């Protein structure tokens, strides 16, 4: 579950695994479930005001 | 009848660094994640079972059955033609439930069952001229078989090659754990070049299968196959033939290793913490 921007991915993905992850234990990228394809989880645009 | 056939012969090597997987089905990228779990330790200790098949001369068995400890690390560099699989029990009879894998060249069975057989097993395969393909019975091998519960068939585990390159190629990493009700198996298959053992570098396990069960076993042995030219006769000494049926034994322990992913996520490295006071600061 979550909220973000799913865009396209460019990074390679070993067929063994199945969701992306970056070093703060964020699931930054996710391989589509329905296809195998990759897709980037951008950060929604806050800042502040 | 019950018949023993390998010149089953225990020398020692060292572990080096062999059989380290990946602790579960969770990718991750360029991170160096640390685990606990049950593993082989770095530089341990292999007992090389070195040995001779497909003969006659070894008629009183000779090869106990090893344990199976906290995680047994296996390796071979046999085709299909030779070993076959792997056995898992407590007691190995027919009053507890007996975990036996079969590696067919076209599937893999594996089945849980309370089979009743002797501490020799093996299975005998020959494609005789009258069928050009034989099918092996499990009442003549295997004294009995009751209660079967658990039956599981993929493709062959064993990609095994031809060539004698291949033919040690066939590196079939085979850990076998039993944790929180899974029996993992994980796999490798390496074309590295041909040599005596374990060769240096590194290259992580990845997830053959994960059986649901993972119930405790206490003794793990090397199911052979008769190795056979399907050309030689039958019960005889000009039957099954003399051959290296070399298969390594490793065992796990509980222990802490430092992980290095590369850019695709696959273990590249891994290094142990209790090994030397290097490992413990690394
Ligand atoms: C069935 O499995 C049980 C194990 O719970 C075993 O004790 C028994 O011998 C098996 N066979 C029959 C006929 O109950
Ligand atoms: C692993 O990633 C590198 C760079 O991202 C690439 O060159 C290589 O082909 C990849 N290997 C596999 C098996 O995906």
């Amino acid at each position: 579950t979550g909220t973000g921007v799913l865009t396209e991915s460019n990074k390679k993905f070993l067929p063994f695994q199945q969701f992306g992850r970056d070093i703060a234990d964020t699931t930054d990228a996710v391989r589509d479930p329905q296809t195998l394809e990759i897709l980037d989880i951008t950060p929604c645009s806050f800042g502040g005001v | 009848q019950c018949v023993n056939l390998i010149t089953r012969t225990q020398s020692y090597t060292n572990s080096f660094t062999r059989g380290v997987y990946y602790p579960d089905k969770v990718f991750r990228s360029s991170v160096l994640h640390s685990t606990q779990d049950l593993f082989l330790p770095f530089f341990s200790n292999v007992t090389w079972f070195h040995a001779i098949s497909g003969t006659n001369g070894t008629k009183r068995f000779d090869n106990p059955v090893l344990p199976f400890n906290d995680g047994v690390y296996f390796a071979s560099t046999e085709k299909s033609n030779i070993i076959r699989g792997w056995i898992f029990g407590t007691t190995l009879d027919s009053k507890t439930q007996s975990l036996l894998i079969v590696n067919n060249a076209t599937n893999v069975v594996i089945k849980v069952c309370e089979f009743q057989f002797c501490n020799d097993p093996f299975l005998d395969v020959y494609y005789h001229k009258n069928n050009k393909s034989w099918m092996e019975s499990e009442f003549r091998v295997y004294s009995s078989a009751n209660n079967c519960t658990f039956e599981y068939v993929s493709q062959p585990f064993l990609m095994d090659l031809e060539g004698k390159q291949g033919n040690f190629k066939n590196l079939r990493e085979f850990v076998f754990k039993n944790i929180d009700g899974y029996f993992k198996i994980y796999s490798k298959h390496t074309p590295i070049n041909l040599g005596r053992d374990l060769p240096q570098g590194f290259s992580a396990l990845e997830p053959l299968v994960d059986l649901p069960i993972g119930i405790n076993i206490t003794r793990f042995q090397t199911l052979l196959a008769l190795h056979r030219s399907y050309l030689t006769p039958g019960d005889s000494s000009s039957g099954w033939t003399a051959g290296a049926a070399a298969y390594y034994v490793g065992y796990l322990q509980p222990r802490t290793f430092l992980l290095k992913y590369n850019e695709n996520g696959t273990i590249t490295d891994a290094v142990d913490c209790a090994l030397d006071p290097l490992s413990e600061t690394k």
